[PDB]
């Protein structure tokens, strides 16, 4: 068993946290707590790789999805001390280390400014979080691992008050779609690419 | 040996109107037709019981808007001889 | 599944002028006639429900000048089992 | 418990036992058979109702379900003495003869020539069935209640050479929509509306 | 064939004509133009006005639709005139002039401040527009009928900042949700509320 | 605005809140808890009452929704009195005291025993919940309001060896469906008729 | 042709035949009818596979799913005699016989004893059989090929009173989701076990 | 950037136009309007190929298709001068040219005739188009790439009055699905299968 | 042959109101119109046979309301001749 | 597709003073007149659809002060077909 | 030229939220405004008549509530020896 992707948040932002909630199918999450996110395969180890972290701790756990091959279990909890612990908890069930997991790479990046009224349509039409309003600039980022992109999201709406069209840690590479101003998509786009590159991991 | 049901329409026209309403009613075979003279003919139908008289009503209210309807019956089972003189289908 | 349209006259020169009139309004076949004894004849023709709707209304209207008209029909969709038993054109 | 529908529907043409299946997740029905249908309120005694059916003959349900508002039954079979006797059960269920039935209104019966090539891909949205053609014409109904609709839209095809669109047996008020060439439309509806009246019933 | 609402919306506020389509399977609109909305019992004559408008017009159609209870009419285009004239004929295929229209009823208009974390994810399973970011505030409107909304959500964003939730011209009643920062929504509120009532009608 | 249901859960039975929660999109219960239920027209001004709860309490809901017609409330949390101390609000923020909710009504009760095959598969197409096995047994029951039902659908299970079916809360009527052998669901369906005329209330 | 998983069963238990009738969108099945389950690749040959049963016998069609690259179509009938006229006609409609099918190999089985309540709400939250009830045990079992996953049902309802919360045929292994008491869960996940070992076939 | 089909279509048929519109979520189609559909790769530069494609031209964005590896994205409008230049744009910013696309080559085909009632049932079940009526022939074709196999429906409708049951170009290889006569079916099925094989490119 | 649908309004604003509704209404061929002198004008519309049918029925309905409306009348199926002589869209 | 308004009055006059109040009225472009034998005669105009709406409804009310109008209707939107047979200043030729 | 549309009010205030309701509720262009002195300040849009029209009526509508609206008006078509004197914008 593989774990691809664990990244701790250290606080869910306001707009993901409801992005986050108004996707999620299990236990909510809320806006504030502090949450960690563990992607592995195969998805069938995810019952009991989760089931670990929720018999040890008091976590309540945000995504588990068990995907045909990948698996991504996605914890939060108020207390820090137990959502420090059930990643280091988690882990020490599938004989992994911290380290094993797989880097993060950007997969692709691609920046549209002022967003055209016929892609206005088809943009938020097949997105869940805020609508893209006509005229806005909207970037699309994709990364690889998945599980890597909720960082991008929470960096970009704490570093600025853009709004989050799209974030689907679950596939290939994770899907994170920011809309705003030029100047306002401008920050963000830097803080989530040099927050993917810094994560520590292997090739 | 299938049950029977009849029409009669002093018309030829109204024989067939109520010959297609019984045959779109239920599920019926419909035999042909019986040439009286003096402008009456007959329509015959024979199938099931519960068929034919569900067919029936079907050719009855339907042919009374533009026909002069004579009769209408049902045999549920006609004795053996019928069949065997008279021309209504099961004839060996 | 043609169409079908029928007119019925009591008087065999009714049937012709209608049958005639018909064929001359719209783009419909003229298969036959039927003789119900008793000076009743009914002329028969196939094609475009638009086609037989027109023909039928022109042939109605140029009988009735003529002898007495009976009876006029219109079927859109005649089901199979009819066209198969009876000798409406269509019998395969 | 009330009555609203009950019809009887002798032997079913063929494009509806298709159309009728893919609205159903129930028995579906063949063409060339027989089934019956009547609406009551409130839609649990339809529940119950379904058994007298059920259990005392060789029946086939197809609609069971409140996803529009309460409940409507339809049975099937070939044999129209099975069904038959399978009705007059239900009826003596409640204790009610035939003529207990509601007697039906038609609220909008109008045909429409030459729809606007706009006006065709939208309303086939409505996907149950087939699709208005760009231009062609176009029947729609409405009558109280809902399940004297399917009574009509047997004798439609029965009687001209039409493609069925969709059926509202389900809901407060029964609403169908047709489509075919021109001619036929006008021998298809002069059909249509003169199935509803015919019906005798109680004021 | 009685009327119900009868609203003319001049120039839509840019962020509508995306959530207006991006609810809609049809002409989406765009920002800039002009649409019309009109309610009719009993909803099937919808489908026959649309051409009346659709054959005598240059226009296009985003809402048609039965998903909720009978349908509910809008059509769109950039020209005013051609709206108008479109308008025009859909009156006259009924023969009725403006003021036959319902007042509205003012049913439930009230303003909260800073909703706590949790509810926001449960409105947002509605997430049919934006989010309500936890602690903000929300605004939320009924009337009868239920077409008056579309309206009410123009003449908001038309008048302040602000985030907007969820519309209702469907059903019995018309329901609104907005989201923004504070002051604005009590800004945005006095033109909504504004907006319904000075209509004229008749009860 | 005005009072339906009005009942106060004391500890659900455990294999409700599995449903009670497989069915929600909000913030799913756990069995051993305490939760609460109100209906009130019209379904916004729950969404304004779920606050002063949430505001003035511990609490956390799982039912706010629109998707059957009117919107209807539950809060749930461990500790009875933290409930009650949110209930207590909630009335208090309508100036109404307890007893005015509405006694509740009885309208269609009976018990359906050994079901055929058939109707089995075709109920689980309202696949909310368990499953019906063939020939066991089943009781149907109806109120109005709608809220009534959960409190029917808890104390049923906390007195019999049942399998739950199916539950409405939701809606212009409370309906409900049970599954288990025999003797459970006659003494099942006893405990919950003897629930709701026990209801104290105006006529 | 590739005859990818061929399984038969005698005679469908009780709880399996809703599970298989729960979720299929073609002639439902009923209890105490025989069924064969054919899967083969390419897709494309299974609209030909079933077609030679259905137009060789009176056999129902039950699961036709063309998927990315394997077909798989069922067959049910109550007639034990009906099972071998289409069965040999399905596998020489690919062309094969009995020792070229697919020997059963047991994938993977973890079995979580006394499943936490937040596993009980994220279990059965995306199944559609029974639902996990918070505190019971739950047996997970993987089949490869996916066809095989039939048998794991019918073999645990027959020796074991088990609960069958989920069962998928479809996709590279098949799921067979199984809950119970502890030792409930033992018997029929044993009985389970050796039926994918005792399969003849190939590799 | 990977070209892998392009078929500019001259005008789009009756039928073809309502399935087009029966499944897209973006602008709708209309009949008789010349559309270009591109397929590209990566699906996720789709995006930037139509944003830059709309900003360029005044045609209409129709579709906007995330699959997993490949995208296809339609732009539609009547002007036959405004479909060369589209293409010509996408094109000249992909680097490349229409000789340089893939030839398309038919993968499988096969010819139904007499479709029993129990596949009639299960045929439409699984349709968006027309429903697939007892006793008419159907014909299964299958393109390689996918995205070529919308040439197939304008051909078969101009050569026949033929009914669509289904259409995808969407996928690895495309499915098109056409039913009618035998004899209707025959020439079609001989018009189609020499487009497919006549179309010019590489491979 | 193309079927054949006329109408004859004293008045011109009449004629193409009644000629727009027409060609609105189904799928016709607005050929032209012939101006007889005298404020008489007829407009000509070919297609269909019913098309014609209902586009006429939609045209005297909609030029009632603003013009002296005189005739109105439908031919499903002319003579070759009547097309060879006559300023009616499908000479040859 | 620019829509269309017609006035048909008997006499001469009539038309000018209709055609005339309607150019000054609105933004349209008045295309010709027809003369249908008998006396009468029609002025066409095409334009947006606010304009003729406002432009006949002034000439109307402008050349009832004349002669005698016979009628007085404006279409939002000529069928293509029209233009191609009739002379209504939008013939592709 | 384009149409023209105006409102004049006795204070700069009055005006300003006259002036912006027009431009949200249509499609024209603020030109600027005219001080007549007295107080009287003049706004002026011009655009398509039905824009104005439109934008107007919600203009007046939207300045009655604070202001003491003096007149609106609205020309549809400014003879061209107008917008050659006075300045509305569209001055050659």
């Amino acid at each position: 068993i593989t774990l691809r992707t664990y990244i701790f948040l250290d606080a869910l932002q306001p707009q993901l946290a409801t992005f986050i909630g108004k996707t999620a199918r299990g236990f909510l999450p809320v806006p504030g707590q502090a949450s960690l996110w563990v992607e592995i395969a195969p998805g069938i180890a995810i019952n009991r790789v989760t089931d670990a972290a929720l018999k040890a701790t008091k976590v309540q756990p945000a995504v588990q999805v068990v995907e045909r091959a990948y698996g991504l279990l996605e914890v939060h909890h108020f207390d820090q001390g137990e959502v420090l612990a059930a990643g280091s908890t988690i882990l020490d069930k599938l004989e992994v280390r911290e380290e094993g997991r797989l880097k993060p790479q950007v997969m692709t990046h691609q920046i549209i400014r002022a967003v055209e009224a016929y892609q206005t349509q088809i943009i938020n039409r097949n997105s869940q979080g805020m609508m893209i309003l006509p005229g806005e600039s909207l970037f699309i980022l994709e990364t690889q691992p998945a599980g890597y992109a909720v960082l991008a999201a929470n960096e970009a709406e704490k570093a600025a008050n853009v709004h989050l069209v799209n974030v689907t840690p679950y596939g290939a590479f994770g899907r994170l779609y920011l809309a705003g101003s030029e100047a306002e998509i401008d920050a963000a786009a830097e803080a989530a690419e040099a927050a993917i590159r810094s994560v520590s991991g292997v090739a | 040996a299938d049950a029977l049901g009849m029409i009669e329409v002093r018309g030829f026209v109204g024989m067939v109107e109520a010959a297609d309403a019984m045959v779109k009613a239920a599920k019926v075979e419909l035999i042909g037709y019986e040439k009286t003279g003096g402008g009456y003919v007959t329509a015959v139908v024979r199938g099931d019981v519960a068929a034919v008289k569900a067919a029936t009503e079907a050719g009855q209210r339907a042919a009374e808007r533009v026909g002069e309807v004579v009769a209408v019956h049902v045999i549920p089972r006609p004795h053996v001889n019928v069949d065997a003189a008279l021309p209504l289908g099961r004839t060996p």
